[PDB]
């Protein structure tokens, strides 16, 4: 259900609660910890990030490498947090390489 | 290294691979003859207008005065004609 | 050892070297032909051209045309080859007319196979192309005439 | 003296000849 | 403001065997392109025209016939290898032209010394009808 | 040379610049979006007109547009 | 077994069964009342 | 190093949960549908194994079990054939009088008047005359009762269940690992010596003990029920020694090396059996013996586990010279890591083999009473030509797939491939030229001929009467094949076929089995047409393969895949640059070439081969012999072949051949229906679907899986599929109706 989320960020690391049927981005939108986005549609790399633990539902994710979902990177705006997760933010370019 | 800003043609390959640049092998008595007699046909407009009108001349001529052994279209029919399905 | 090499050691020009394009026999032969006799008067080369090609174009029009068996008209079908010579020399003339202008240098390459400068081949002029045209045409019609002159029985008339 | 004997050839052979050389020289001309 | 590098000829070229896909007459009379890169070691890579070549350790200098060839080769070099490349346009005059990257940075990263070319400040649904521009040589998207 | 135009609905995702095969496009600074970014098209004399950029744009409707126009040697993609 | 009940309701199987039954029904009707051009009843 | 069995236990678990979740194999399909496009993709990528995953082991496991599934299906189809021969056929009566009863193994129920399709095929039976030639096989096998057909149907059903179980087993319980598959030396040793050697040895055995004696009895005139059962011939041997004295010494010669004493039933005769119009069975048994010996020896070439043998890598590395650099070094690494390279080579060879089978089976008829059954001969030649062409085109498809997805000079470099890639321009230039020249000098002759025949100038034609173009080499070769038996083949009596010549003609039941086929100007023209069509098909397919990765027009084509619509309308327009589109275009040209091949064979056989012979010995051919003089113009093909022979099919309404009349028209319809998909594009269709969707929305009846128009590539594929089906089915109906009607 509404597992706790953990996001490392240059601002720090903060937690907010939010049901599994949601995308991470609107839920960091709720409590008010600002994150970088451009598209909100899963077709760019501004909302990119990687994981510390658990793993996130990436069913409705697209425009990604047939690997970007098997070695860590995730787009925060099309992602369902199946577990109590611990994630990274501002991770576009070390993804952009 | 095959890039030299000074000489561009060698870098982009403007060689003549089969040209010779050797002297003439047609000794002058033979060349003499030809470049004397074959000169008047060496102007562009001259040659073109002459060729066109002379070819047309020969064609109209040989077309208007060709004999029957040549062209069945000239020998005409040699038979009585049939009647059509009703008419004729 | 290998036989095919890039053209003059440059492996980024769009071609190769083989025993077909760069071979001593082929090189010497292709060099001694009229089109590749750069340092010769255009008209002489054209003369060789027209001679050979009128003589060659005699045969087929004679031995295959509509009157091949009618010989009150079989041999005199050299009229056809004369007409073909006329037509493709008209084509030569319009090609030269459109491709060149006298007040411009000749587009031929100035470098040779080893990297020395050459005086650009003058056949690629406007002037010299008209000269070569006249030569080819003169040769073509009189070569038609020559191979019609040899009507004497040989092996296959 | 046969009238088609002259008109059919030149409209069929030389008219297109002169017109094709004409239009070629015109269409490949940079003014 | 980012002087661009110079073209250093005598820069060696990769080890190629020759192919029928290289330069043609257009490079003699109109233009051609030149790419240069670094290559920490000698390695094999797929030519953007034919088979495979060996890039030499140290600077590398290739001559191609289209900007798209240079850019496809550069994309391959930049992602699969970690290599920096630049390419240039050479005219039959003997004149070079540094081409890419233009201002020193790659265009997918925003640099503060760039002006806007071809930007309309409205949505695409707010172009006039063609009847508004008839008989005058502009186009509805020109505005 | 074709025409390429950028419209103010752009969200500055850069996906169009990454896709161009001839390096026509560029990102420039802006103030009208969260990314403070906008696309520009400074080098349209090299555009082959593939519309690879339009397939990449996510806005509805498009924010980059390619209008095919007069053809040249570079525009046709001729190597000879 | 439940998964089988679901699978049997996927589109191609459902349509296959529906039309095979319909075909049997029309075939038997025409085997009983052959060569009908009109409604001969009322 | 050494060779062994290597297997994993229980890799995947048998379950139904994945049946209820459509598109489990691909992550994109698994997510589920938003639009109808999903439903299409689900089927298009179903067997693209190496795209569902990256692991070679998984792809090979899937391929192995898929092969087992295919074999199970084939066994079920064979089971059906034998059961229908046993249960709904007139095979016994045909066995009694083969040259009057026309074979039939399918009857129809009387439902809507369709029982008219149960026609009088002779023998007190009414059904559909079959053309697969199964009765001829069953007679050449020795089968004489329907109980044997029942038995083989049951055995085939058992074998099909066995194949299906093995397919499940090797995927879910005992799945072999990659090193097992990648052992090609032991595989070749087994297929050469075990599958093909032991197979033809066992079959030669069956022919020596069953087919030969039962056919001897049948040709002697004995009633097919009073012939002993085959096993009697094995229990009591005096039965065999009565027909072949050599069976008294019984394997003493085979050891005493006096093989001469077997000349009884192992012969080298050549020619046909003048009683049944087929090859001598005593020749076929001896042939199979020899082939088995050859294969059993050839299956001992490659080293597996005992030193002796040949290393394939060593053979390939040994071959190289001054024109090819290092060639063949690096092909063993390639041919063992890509399934697509293997599939391309295999498809090429199997297609060529099928075409060769077509030719050899018409020219030297193997089965008894097949040569005079004209419908079966036409059917078999045509069927096998079509199969061969299709397989050859698939070969190109998978060579292109290898070039796009697998070729990699960074980790697997081969020299020959690299050099061909480095002069592809000259290659395609010369092939283009030769196809243009070949097209001018073959079809151009036909156009010259039509124009000379319409201009009242037949003395200016290209024909046997005016301007002769005799194929001197073909005539010279068949003359050498005529004089062969006795001069360059002293051990032969008659020559290999009756088409070579020698003045020998074979007849059966008052019909012509075979006679010498005459070559003339028309044969010369037709063969050069054939060379033209094959060269064009090759040009298209090889251009598709060689430029699958990059071009001067699109320099990074490999990054767009193997099957993509285009790269946009720029650069002038780049529709159909992909290699898939080259395969799509090559299918039309294969259709063209094979169609002309089967038309040439069909007209030539009726005109100069088939017919009826009289007791006085005057042969009347089906068509009058008009191929020599009417085949040389196009008008003669339209008039004397199409218009004159379509009469049988356009007059079948009311007879038992009326199904062919219905299929003629249906096939024309399907062909014309494909042009709609081939001539249009999907933008128009999506915009029309917009308005239809509006109308549905107006009534709260609009679907949730949003309807889309088909893909660009799907449009092309639907188009070519319906085009091929329509055309081939039209020719199918025409041929079968025509050949069945006259005879
Ligand atoms: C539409 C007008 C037209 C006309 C009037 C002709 C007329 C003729 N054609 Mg022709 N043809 C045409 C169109 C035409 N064709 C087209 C469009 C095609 C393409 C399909 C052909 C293809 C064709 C072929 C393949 C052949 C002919 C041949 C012939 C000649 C056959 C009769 C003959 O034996 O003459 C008498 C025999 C002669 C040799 C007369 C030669 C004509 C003079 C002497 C040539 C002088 C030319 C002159 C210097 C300049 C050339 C033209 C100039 C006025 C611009 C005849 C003069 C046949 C032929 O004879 O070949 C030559 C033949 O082989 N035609
Ligand atoms: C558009 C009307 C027309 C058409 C379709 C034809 C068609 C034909 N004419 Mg005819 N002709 C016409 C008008 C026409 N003519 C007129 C008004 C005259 C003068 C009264 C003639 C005098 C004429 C003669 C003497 C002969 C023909 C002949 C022929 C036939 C041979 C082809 C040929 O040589 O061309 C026609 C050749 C000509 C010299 C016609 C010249 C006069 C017309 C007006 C030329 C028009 C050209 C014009 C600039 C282009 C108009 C544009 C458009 C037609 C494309 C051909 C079927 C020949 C024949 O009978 O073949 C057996 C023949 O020798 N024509
Ligand atoms: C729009 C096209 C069309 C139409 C209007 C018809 C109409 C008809 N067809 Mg036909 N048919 C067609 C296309 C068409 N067909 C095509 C394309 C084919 C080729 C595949 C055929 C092949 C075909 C055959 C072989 C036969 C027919 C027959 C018939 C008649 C059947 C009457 C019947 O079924 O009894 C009554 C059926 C019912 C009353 C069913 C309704 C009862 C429901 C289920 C119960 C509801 C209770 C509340 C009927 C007049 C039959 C016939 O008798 O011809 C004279 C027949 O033999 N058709
Ligand atoms: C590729 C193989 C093949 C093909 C194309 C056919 C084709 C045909 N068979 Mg046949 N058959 C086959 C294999 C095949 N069979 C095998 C392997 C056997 C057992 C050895 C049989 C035994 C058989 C019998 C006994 C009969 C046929 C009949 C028929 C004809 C009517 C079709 C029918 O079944 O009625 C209607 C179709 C149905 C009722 C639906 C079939 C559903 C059944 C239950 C099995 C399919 C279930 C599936 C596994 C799920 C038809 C032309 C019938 C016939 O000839 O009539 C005169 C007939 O009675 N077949
Ligand atoms: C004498 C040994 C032998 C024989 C007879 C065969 C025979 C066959 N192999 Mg095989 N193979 C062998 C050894 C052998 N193999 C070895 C040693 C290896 C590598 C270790 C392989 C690896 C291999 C692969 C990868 C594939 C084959 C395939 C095939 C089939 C090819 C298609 C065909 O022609 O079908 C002809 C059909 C018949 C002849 C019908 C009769 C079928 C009989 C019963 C086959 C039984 C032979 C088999 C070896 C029995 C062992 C099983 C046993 C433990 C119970 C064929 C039946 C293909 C396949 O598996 O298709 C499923 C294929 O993909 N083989
Ligand atoms: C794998 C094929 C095959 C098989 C299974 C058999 C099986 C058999 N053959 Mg044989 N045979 C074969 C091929 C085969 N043959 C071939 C190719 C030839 C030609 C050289 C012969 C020629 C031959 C002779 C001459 C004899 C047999 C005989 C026999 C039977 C003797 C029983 C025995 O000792 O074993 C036996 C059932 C003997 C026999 O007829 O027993 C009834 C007998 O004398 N065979
Ligand atoms: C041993 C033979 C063989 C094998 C194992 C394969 C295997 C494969 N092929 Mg291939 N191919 C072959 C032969 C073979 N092919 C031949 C002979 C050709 C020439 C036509 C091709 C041309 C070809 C192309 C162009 C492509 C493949 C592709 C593929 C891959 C995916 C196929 C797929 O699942 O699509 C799904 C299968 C279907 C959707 C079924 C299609 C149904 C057809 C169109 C209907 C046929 C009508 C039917 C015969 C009669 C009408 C019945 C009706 C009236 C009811 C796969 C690995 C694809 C690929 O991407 O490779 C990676 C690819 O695009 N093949
Ligand atoms: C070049 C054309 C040619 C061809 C295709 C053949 C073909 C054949 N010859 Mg032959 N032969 C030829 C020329 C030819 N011959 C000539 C010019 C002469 C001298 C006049 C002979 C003399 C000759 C004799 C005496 C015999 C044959 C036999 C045979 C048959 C068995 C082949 C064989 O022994 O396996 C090949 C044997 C090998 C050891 C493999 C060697 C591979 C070759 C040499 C390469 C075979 C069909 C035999 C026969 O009659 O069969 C019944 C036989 O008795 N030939
Ligand atoms: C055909 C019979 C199908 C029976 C079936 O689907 O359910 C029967 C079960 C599905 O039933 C499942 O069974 C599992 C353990 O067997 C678990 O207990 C699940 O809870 C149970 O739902 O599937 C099978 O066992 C059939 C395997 C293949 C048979 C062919
Ligand atoms: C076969 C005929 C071709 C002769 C190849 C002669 C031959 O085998 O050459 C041999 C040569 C390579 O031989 P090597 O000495 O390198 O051999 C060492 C390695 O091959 C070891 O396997 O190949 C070439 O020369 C390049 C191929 C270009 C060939 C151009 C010919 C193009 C078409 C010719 C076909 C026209 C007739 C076909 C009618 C069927
Ligand atoms: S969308 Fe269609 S018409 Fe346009 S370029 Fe692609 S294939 Fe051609
Ligand atoms: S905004 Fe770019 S992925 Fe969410």
């Amino acid at each position: 259900a509404s597992y706790k989320v953990k996001l490392v960020t240059p601002d720090g690391t903060q937690e907010f609660e939010c049901p599994s049927d949601v995308y991470i981005l609107d839920h960091a939108e709720e409590v008010g910890i600002d994150l970088p986005y451009s598209c909100r549609a899963g077709s760019c790399s501004s909302c990119a990030g990687k994981v510390v633990g658990g793993e996130v539902d990436q069913s409705d994710g697209s425009f990604l490498d047939d690997e970007q979902i098997e070695a860590g990177f995730v787009l925060t705006c099309v992602a369902y947090p199946t577990s109590d997760v611990v994630i990274e933010t501002h991770k576009e370019e070390d993804l952009t390489a | 290294v095959y890039f030299d800003l000074e000489d561009l043609g060698n870098t982009t390959g403007q060689w003549d691979l089969y040209g010779s640049d050797a002297p003439s092998p047609y000794n002058s008595l033979q060349s003499k003859f030809f470049e004397t007699f074959a000169a008047p046909f060496t102007k562009r407009g001259l040659l073109l207008k002459f060729l066109i009108l002379g070819g047309g001349s020969t064609l109209a001529y040989f077309s208007a005065t060709a004999s029957g052994d040549i062209l069945p279209i000239k020998k005409g029919p040699q038979l009585p004609p049939q009647l059509g399905p009703r008419l004729g | 050892y290998q036989v095919v090499q890039p053209i003059n050691g440059d492996p980024f020009i769009g071609s190769l070297e083989t025993p077909v394009t760069s071979s001593p026999l082929v090189a010497w032969y292709l060099s001694n032909l009229p089109g590749y006799r750069t340092a010769v008067n255009p008209l002489l080369r054209g003369i060789e051209v027209g001679l050979a090609h009128g003589f060659l174009l005699v045969g087929p029009f004679v031995k295959a045309g509509p009157l091949r068996n009618t010989e009150i008209a079989g041999q005199a079908g050299s009229l056809a080859a004369g007409g073909l010579v006329v037509i493709l020399s008209i084509c030569l003339t319009i090609y030269g007319i459109s491709s060149f202008n006298e007040g411009d240098p000749s587009t031929a390459p100035s470098l040779t196979l080893t990297g020395r400068k050459k005086q650009p081949d003058q056949l690629q002029t406007a002037d010299g192309w008209a000269k070569f045209t006249g030569g080819f045409f003169f040769g073509g019609i009189s070569g038609v005439i020559w191979a019609f002159f040899l009507l004497y029985v040989l092996d296959l008339p | 003296i046969n009238l088609p004997s002259l008109f059919v050839p030149l409209v069929g052979l030389l008219f297109p000849a002169v017109a094709m050389a004409s239009l070629f020289l015109h269409v490949e001309k940079r003014l | 403001g980012f002087t661009p590098p110079e073209l250093d000829p005598n820069t060696p070229s990769p080890i190629f065997g020759g192919s029928t896909g290289g330069l043609l007459r257009k490079a003699q009379v109109e233009e051609f392109y030149v790419i240069t890169w670094e290559s920490p070691k000698e390695q094999i890579f797929e030519m953007p025209t034919g088979g495979a070549a060996i890039m030499r350790e140290g600077p590398n200098l290739l001559k191609l016939a289209r900007k798209e060839q240079c850019l496809a080769l550069g994309t391959r070099l930049r992602s699969k290898y970690k290599i920096k490349y630049q390419f240039y346009r050479v005219f039959p005059s003997g004149e070079v032209q540094y081409l890419h990257p233009k201002d020193g940075v790659y265009p997918e990263k925003v640099n503060p010394g760039r002006q806007g070319v071809g930007v309309n400040f409205r949505s695409i649904g707010k172009n006039v009808s063609p009847i508004e521009v008839k008989f005058t040589g502009k186009q509805p998207y020109d505005l | 040379s074709h025409s390429v135009k950028i419209y103010d609905t752009c969200i500055g995702c850069t996906q169009c610049v990454r896709a161009c095969p001839t390096d026509v496009l560029e990102m420039i600074p802006w103030g009208g979006c969260k990314a403070k970014q906008i696309a520009s098209a400074p080098r349209t004399e090299d555009c082959v007109g593939c519309k690879r950029c339009e397939s990449a744009c996510p806005t509805d409707f498009l924010s980059v547009r390619v209008y095919l126009w007069h053809e040249t040697t570079r525009s046709m993609g001729l190597a000879y | 077994m439940r998964d089988l009940k679901t699978y049997l309701s996927v589109a191609p199987v459902a349509s296959t069964l529906w039309f095979a039954a319909l075909a049997g029904l029309l075939i038997e009707i025409n085997r009983f009342f052959p060569d009908a051009l009109t409604f001969p009843f009322f | 190093p050494e060779v062994k069995i290597l297997v994993d236990r229980d890799p995947i678990k048998t379950s139904f949960e994945q049946w209820a979740k459509p598109g489990h194999f691909s992550r994109t399909i698994a997510k589920g549908p938003d639009t109808t496009t999903w439903i299409w993709n689900l089927h298009a990528d179903a067997h693209d194994f190496d795209s569902h995953t990256s692991d070679l082991e998984e792809i090979s496991r899937k391929v192995f079990s898929a092969h087992f599934g295919q074999l199970s299906i084939i066994f079920l189809w064979l089971s059906g054939m034998y059961f229908h021969g046993a249960r709904f056929s007139n095979y016994e009566a045909w066995l009694n009088d083969p040259t009057h009863i026309r074979p039939s193994a399918q009857v129809v129920w009387p439902i809507v008047g369709q029982e008219i399709l149960n026609g009088d095929v002779g023998g007190g039976f009414r059904g559909i005359q079959i053309t697969s030639g199964f009765f001829q096989i069953w007679r050449a096998s020795g089968i004489t009762s329907e109980l044997q057909l029942y038995c083989t149907a049951i055995g085939a059903l058992v074998f099909a269940a066995l194949m299906l179980f093995a397919g499940w087993f090797h995927y879910h319980k005992a799945a072999p690992k990659l090193v097992w598959f990648q052992d090609v030396e032991s595989m070749l040793n087994h297929h050469l010596a075990g599958l093909l050697g032991l197979g033809s040895l066992s079959w030669a055995g069956h022919q020596v003990h069953v087919s030969l004696p039962i056919n001897q009895f049948l040709n002697a005139g004995v009633d097919p029920k009073e012939i002993p059962l085959p096993h009697e011939f094995i229990l009591n041997r005096d039965l065999l020694a009565q027909l072949y004295p050599s069976f008294a010494e019984g394997a003493t010669p085979f050891f005493t090396l006096n093989w001469s004493k077997y000349a009884d039933f192992l012969t080298f005769r050549g020619g046909l059996d003048p009683l049944t119009g087929g090859l001598w069975l005593t020749d076929i048994a001896h042939h199979h013996l020899a082939i088995a010996i050859l294969f059993l020896i050839a299956g001992h070439m490659y080293r597996t586990n005992w030193g002796i043998g040949h290393g394939i890598k060593d053979i390939l590395e040994a071959h190289k010279g001054p024109f090819t650099g290092q060639g063949h070094k690096g092909l063993y690494e390639i041919l063992t890591t890509s399934w697509h390279a293997q599939l391309s080579i295999n498809l090429a060879m199997l297609g060529s083999l099928t075409i060769i089978v077509a030719h050899h089976m018409y020219a030297m008829p193997p089965y008894p009473y097949l040569a005079t059954d004209y419908g079966t001969q036409l059917s078999l030649f045509t069927h096998h030509m079509w199969i061969g062409g299709f397989l050859i085109v698939g070969a190109a498809a998978h060579a292109a797939i290898f070039m796009v997805r697998d070729y990699d000079p960074t980790t697997r470099y081969n020299d020959l491939l690299d050099r061909v890639l480095r002069h592809r321009d000259a290659i395609i230039s010369h092939l283009n030229w030769v196809c243009i020249f070949l097209g001018f000098h073959s079809f151009g002759l036909y156009i010259h001929n039509d124009t000379m025949s319409a201009l009242g100038r037949p003395q200016d034609m290209f024909s046997d009467t005016a301007i002769q173009l005799q194929p001197v080499f073909a005539q010279w070769i068949q003359n050498t094949h005529a004089l062969a038996p006795g001069t360059t083949a002293p051990g032969a009596t008659t020559s290999t076929s009756l088409t070579w010549g020698g003045g020998d003609l074979v007849s059966v039941g008052g019909k012509v089995a075979l006679l010498p086929i005459p070559l003339g100007t028309a044969d010369f023209l037709v063969h050069h047409i054939h060379a033209f069509t094959i060269h064009v098909t090759v040009l298209i397919l090889l251009k598709g393969v060689l430029f699958a990765r990059s071009s001067r027009l699109i320099p990074d084509k490999a990054n767009l895949g193997f099957r993509f619509p285009c790269d946009g309308p720029g650069r002038g327009g780049t529709c159909q640059v992909s290699a898939w589109d080259h395969v799509f275009l090559g299918l039309f040209w294969m259709y063209n070439a094979i169609s002309v091949v089967i038309f040439h064979f069909s007209w030539k056989m009726q005109s100069d081969v088939w017919g009826s012979i009289n007791d006085q010995g005057v042969v009347t051919h089906i068509t009058g012999g008009n191929f020599a003089q009417s085949s040389i113009t196009i008008n003669g093909w339209l008039r004397d072949f199409l218009w004159a022979q379509a009469s049988q099919v356009i007059q079948s309404y009311g007879s038992s051949l009326s199904a062919y009349g219905l299929f003629f028209l249906g096939a024309h319809f399907v062909w014309a229906f494909s042009l709609m998909f081939l001539f249009s594009g999907r933008g128009y269709w999506q915009e029309l679907i917009e308005s239809i969707v509006w109308a549905h929305n107006k009534l709260k009846v609009a679907p949730a899986t949003q309807p889309r128009a088909l893909s660009i590539v799907q449009g092309r594929a639907v188009g070519v599929t319906h085009y091929l089906l329509g055309g081939i089915a039209t020719t199918w109906a025409f041929f079968l109706a025509r050949i069945i009607a006259v005879g």
